[PDB]
């Protein structure tokens, strides 16, 4: 089939218009659809036939075109247009092809650092024979964050799987969870740990520890 | 005044067979094509194929071939889709959709009506109970982790619903073992932790759990 | 004439052949 290429990412700022292209040398013989994917919802038709609006979508979603490319702009952005945007086109004989869709972020202005705790492994878990650590970051914006865990000084890698929430309801914000998984024989092997923080809102990277014990 | 339902969350084993069911109402169901799009976690809209019910033809993508099977029963205005020989990358949502083909202007359409999804998992673990361990320590944070549970999901509320702000439950992730684990933390005052309870209640239907946990500093 | 969102789409009886449920709803 002929390809559709659109761009995997773009960010707007609230209130900006926001521009997503969609071109594949069939553009202009056949008609583009896109489709709106809010997290955890079906997609929803948003253009048909290339230059149509569905009834209920807002007048801020047109569609132009121009040579072998089609263009989707969201005018005055809201917070409610974050979503992945999906253009999609068919050919005479009924295949159907999809971009690989563009996520579309509302990238607001503020910048929030995340608060940080540390939860050392329970008395309970550790009678089981396995050690998890929690690194807990919480109401940050934007989602970029790096969380690196320090076991005695020593970089760990391999041995912890991160968490971030969708962005909160009320706060509009992240949290995230970093869980160092260790065997109870090697967590008493060492002292201190610690999980180091990097993120927009910090100046420089900020580190919570214990010591066990 | 269209609708499309599909039927519910499917677990499947390696090498299993599964099959989802799309109900069609408000719409004559005979003149209209069924569309079925696959979701992998975290990737994009992927085109599984058609099936027109007044020829009985079908278009499969390539890669689905020999392993995909569509039909529909006009009787009972229902379409499905049968999948064959799982393998774990088959895990995805599976959504039906409505198409259909212009004869005046000889097109193919857009996919106007969705289905709300089908889950389907595929995964060689068996049904598993979490362990339910407290996470203990201006502002405290306190905790719980439910680990080692299968298959999804599970609720937690934190003493009984009467706390609800500051409350983050995380999405689980997925274990190397095949098991899930998933952190539910809250945010108080540092002034609270000796004179108000906390207790987390978790809730893994699958395996008729049902914990509460007293998180204390 | 499009049938995006509508309840009935126009299916003509000259594709129909022996296929009955093509013939129940096709037009002329």
């Amino acid at each position: 089939s002929f390809e559709l290429t659109q761009p995997p990412s773009v960010s707007v700022s609230p209130g900006q218009t926001a521009r997503i292209t969609c071109s594949g040398d069939a553009l202009p013989k056949q008609y583009v659809y896109w489709y709106q994917q809010k997290p955890g919802q079906a997609p929803v038709l948003v253009i048909y036939k290339t230059t149509e609006r569905p009834s209920g979508i807002p007048e801020r979603f047109s569609d132009s075109s121009s040579g072998t490319t089609v263009t989707l702009t969201i005018s005055a952005a809201q917070a409610e247009d974050e979503a992945d945007y999906y253009c999609q086109s068919v050919d005479s004989s009924g295949t159907y092809v999809f971009g690989i869709g563009t996520k579309v972020t509302v990238l607001g202005r503020t910048v929030a650092a995340p608060s940080v705790f540390i939860f050392p492994p329970s008395d309970e878990q550790l009678k089981s024979g396995t050690a998890s650590v929690v690194c807990l970051l919480n109401n940050f914006y934007p989602r970029e964050a790096k969380v690196q865990w320090k076991v005695d000084n020593a970089l760990q890698s391999g041995n912890s799987q991160e968490s971030v929430t969708e962005q909160d309801s009320k706060d509009s914000t992240y949290s995230l969870s970093s869980t160092l998984t260790l065997s109870k024989a090697d967590y008493e092997k060492h002292k201190v740990y610690a999980c180091e923080v990097t993120h927009q809102g910090l100046s420089s990277p900020v580190t919570k520890s214990f010591n066990r014990g | 005044q269209v609708h499309l339902v599909q039927s519910g969350v499917e677990v499947k084993k390696p090498g299993a067979s599964v099959r989802v069911s799309c109900k069609a109402s408000g719409y004559t169901f005979a003149t209209y094509g069924i569309t079925w799009v696959r979701q992998a976690p975290g990737r994009g809209l992927e085109w599984v194929g058609w099936i027109t019910p007044y020829n009985d033809r079908t278009s499969y993508a390539q890669i689905f071939h020999g392993r995909v099977t569509m039909t529909t029963d006009t009787s009972t205005n229902t379409a499905y889709m049968e999948l064959r020989s799982l393998r774990s990358d088959d895990t995805a949502m599976y959504y039906c959709a409505r198409n259909h083909c212009n004869f005046y202007h000889d097109f193919w359409s857009g996919l106007d009506y969705w289905g709300q999804g089908t889950l389907v998992s595929v995964s060689s673990a068996s049904t598993k109970g979490p362990s339910v361990f407290p996470l203990a320590p201006g502002t405290a944070a306190l905790g719980c982790l439910v680990k080692d549970y299968f298959p999804e999901p599970v609720t937690v509320s934190w003493n009984s619903g009467a706390l609800t702000s500051g409350v983050h439950t995380f999405p689980a992730v997925l274990q190397s073992s095949g098991l899930y684990s998933l952190s539910s933390v809250v945010t108080v005052p540092s002034s609270s932790l000796g004179t108000q309870t906390y207790i987390c209640n978790v809730n893994h239907k699958p395996s008729n759990t049902k914990v509460d946990k007293k998180v204390e500093p | 004439n499009d049938f995006h969102f509508e309840v009935f789409n126009f299916v003509p009886c000259s594709i129909c052949s022996n296929n009955p449920t093509c013939w129940a709803i096709c037009k002329r």
